[PDB]
Order: structure tokens, then C-alpha cells, then sequence
């Protein structure tokens, strides 16, 4: 299948020429993804836009959130809600290492994009 | 150097979008005119900053398609 | 080189898509041709192998006056 | 809008090439920014065939040395040439004082050297 090869080489090439841009915000996204934290909706860039993502474990989680504000893309994110793979509502206080086993792994989280200036206006 | 980038990162966007019509995202009407609607605003980017981050959210097209490539690959 | 290499094949993409953009798909025969070139380059191990290619698969851009401008020249 | 990225991706595709610092991709752009372009596809094989279009006296010259063509980093062995009328013309008529009763552009035929 040589178009299967060609694609192999034009994915592999892709991923080198990322790297090689070396931008903050690709790379953090790439090594989410590796770990298995992946979007569900396309990354979006104004303020108080929603992003879904998947959490696969606890150890993911941990990386990437504390509190309610979730790091990713270079930015930060005001988590609003956590369902897990059944959808059903996980209250923050849930996850914790001891609780994590009872979870229904992967979590989805929901969030915005946090927005630093003149909060109040 | 940041010119050097800038056709770089053009470049890479084309790639991009060959590497998900490849995957057959065309048949998803929606999703693949915004994929060349990001693909478009790269190529017509200002300054790498907005590139970038254009380059982020057709990105994020790609890594949302689990077992559609590899983890070998990320 | 490993770097050379990731761009050479970066660029023959882009080269493809300039020309089915100028319709080469249309000429049946010829598409075909600047498909293998492409998938050639994409799968060369080497340098020399993949610019040689990539001299066929221009030349075919160039062949056609009026499509590309003196400017970008 | 399509002009404008269409546009945009070409000029993205020359400055890519241009990175590549690669003799032949160079030397293929400089002529074609001269006007000399090819006809088919660049062949890479001994003895292949090659037609390129000549658009002047000066490029001409620029390339072309006794009954060797240069191009694309290779020598190639003249074969035939003819002018826009598709007459055949001899080497001996190309020169300084005769050219401009040539009928421009020539086409050049040649075979690729080893």
C-alpha cells in the first residue's frame, strides 16, 4: 500500500516540522495529546470561549489542573464543569488519589478561556 | 530567523491540511471548511504571533481524532 | 539534514497543491506524474534523491507560462 | 479572496525553495525567471530527452556553449533547435549580428549527458 507509506512519511514529516517551529503553545498541545489529553472541539482563541477536553487519568489531571483553572495551549482555562465517561457530573472534590479508581475514567472537562484584564468592567 | 518561521510555519500548515483531507475530513462539510478557512488565514497571517495561533486551533483538528494517527508520531 | 530533509518534503507538498490549485488534475496522465514524483519525494532516504525529484516535479510548475509570475521568480 | 491565498502559497513555495539552496532547483528558477523554461518534465537519466523554450540572444548565450546546453546542474548535447515558425536553424545562424533575423523563441532539443 504505497499510499499508506506516503502518508506514514507525510504524518511523520508533519511532526518534525512542529517540533522544529518550536512554539510553546504546539508543543504543549502535542505533549497533552501523547498523554492521551486530547480537544473535542477546535482550541479556540477569544476570551470566555468554551474548549472541551479529555482527561484519560488522574495522573493527566494533576499535570494539567489545580483548583478550577486548567492549563493548556499556552493559556489558562476557568473550568465549569467536570462529566465523566457516562456523563454524569464529578464534583472537583472527587477527584482525588484515593477517590480516582471509583471514577468512570476518561473525564470531559468543560472551560473558558480566562481573561486577565478589567474583570469587573 | 523570524521570516525563516514565518514561511515555516506556512508551510507546515499546508501539510497540515493534505495530512486531514488524507484523513477524509472533507465528508465532514462543516468541520472541513473551517479547516480551510484556518489553513487560509495562516497562509495570510501578519506576524508569526497570529500564525500560531491560527496554527493552534487547526492543530487541535488533527489531535482530536484518536487512532486516526498515532501516538508514535506525538 | 535530518532538518533538509523535513523541509525538502515539506516543500513538495506544497508544490502539489500549487499545481492541482493551477487545475493539473484536469490532465489526467500528468497529474499521475506529479503524484509519484511527490510520492517519491515523501519517501526518499536521501537528500540527492529527494531535490532530483524534486527538479522533475518543478519543472512541471514552469512549463507553464502565465500561471506563476515573474515576481515570485 | 482565493487570489490572495493563492497568491500567498506561492510566494510561501519560491521562498521555501529558496531555502533549500539546492544548485539545480536555483539554476531551473533563474532561467525560468529569464524566460527560459522548459517544455517536459525534467528528465534524470542518461540520454534522456529535454526541451527547453530559449526566449533571446542573451539567454542564449547564457546556456549555451558549441552544441552543449547547461542546465539544471547537468550538461546536455544539443540535438536540434528550431524557431517559432518550427524551421530548423542551424547553431552557425545564432550570433550577435544574425539573431535578430531569427524568429524568437527557439526551442532547443537535447539529450541529457552522463
Amino acid at each position: 500500500d504505497k499510499r499508506a507509506k506516503v502518508t506514514s512519511a507525510m504524518q511523520t514529516m508533519l511532526f518534525t516540522m512542529l517540533r522544529k517551529l518550536d512554539n510553546d503553545a504546539l508543543n504543549n498541545i502535542i505533549n497533552n495529546a501523547r498523554d492521551g489529553c486530547v480537544p473535542l472541539n477546535i482550541i479556540p482563541l477569544t476570551t470566555a470561549a468554551k474548549l472541551m477536553v479529555v482527561i484519560p487519568d488522574y495522573n493527566t489531571y494533576k499535570n494539567t489542573c489545580d483548583g478550577t483553572t486548567f492549563t493548556y495551549a499556552s493559556a489558562l482555562w476557568e473550568i465549569q464543569q467536570v462529566v465523566d465517561a457516562d456523563s454524569k457530573i464529578v464534583q472537583l472534590s472527587e477527584i482525588s488519589m484515593d477517590n480516582s479508581p471509583n471514577l468512570a475514567w476518561p473525564l470531559i472537562v468543560t472551560a473558558l478561556r480566562a481573561n486577565s484584564a478589567v474583570k469587573l468592567q | 530567523s523570524n521570516a525563516s518561521k514565518m514561511s515555516d510555519v506556512k508551510c507546515t500548515s499546508v501539510v497540515l491540511l493534505s495530512v486531514l483531507q488524507q484523513l477524509r475530513v472533507e465528508s465532514s462539510s462543516k468541520l472541513w471548511a473551517q479547516c480551510v478557512q484556518l489553513h487560509n488565514d495562516i497562509l495570510l497571517a501578519k506576524d508569526t504571533t497570529e500564525a500560531f495561533e491560527k496554527m493552534v486551533s487547526l492543530l487541535s483538528v488533527l489531535l482530536s481524532m484518536q487512532g486516526a494517527v498515532d501516538i508514535n508520531k506525538l
